[PDB]
């Protein structure tokens, strides 16, 4: 059966989780530059309460 | 089958934790202690295989550990 | 669990054939030779460290071989 | 289950099976001296064909 040895041999591998047909993983990373040229301020122009 | 490569070799970084992180540490260190607790005298074979190699003492220090840890696994 | 010691250690010794012989050999073997066929810097680090250890050639090439037999197990 | 591990944690341990509730062990050493001294020889006094 194997499969305890596998498993421990699985040491240092990420997790992940599935459902149907698609998997989520659980850890990763990303590198998006944020195009901040298009926002707003919806408070300013009111009065103080 | 007997040899099964560990994938600690290539360990995926990441922040979140990985399959089994809790374990490395007293894994490799609880090998080696018991190995070498329930056979004392290669301590004894060892230090003597060390004190006849290298000059200096800093180096059969070295040579004591290095043959400390490459007998418990048989590697 | 993970460490589960290996019972090559206590083999018992007798004209039969033990539970798993035929696969000791390559066993060792083989986990070192594929660790090195995996990652050769290490081979040139392992070249580096031992260099600028030990006096005589002797005592070079052992650091080197100990140093390579060590790695592979993390032992 | 980790068995797989079991079956190459034992390298070195002897093969033995079991009958009932006895275990045959089929490897093994034993020291006996032999008493031949109460031993004859039947052809003697015998005719050669």
């Amino acid at each position: 059966s194997q499969e305890g040895a596998v498993h421990t041999a699985l040491a240092g591998a990420l997790e992940a989780e599935m459902d149907g047909a698609k998997g989520r993983l659980s850890s990763g990373h990303l590198k998006c530059r944020l195009k901040m040229d298009k926002l707003r301020l919806k408070g300013v122009s009111y009065s103080l309460c | 089958a007997v040899t099964l490569p560990s994938h600690s070799t290539r360990k995926l970084q990441t922040r979140s934790q990985t399959w089994l992180e809790s374990r490395e540490y007293t894994k490799h260190l609880i090998r080696v202690e018991n190995w070498i607790f329930r056979n004392p005298g290669f301590a004894l074979a060892a230090a003597a295989i060390a004190w006849l190699l290298g000059s200096s003492t800093s180096q059969k220090v070295i040579y004591l550990v290095m043959i400390l840890l490459i007998a418990p696994a048989y590697s």
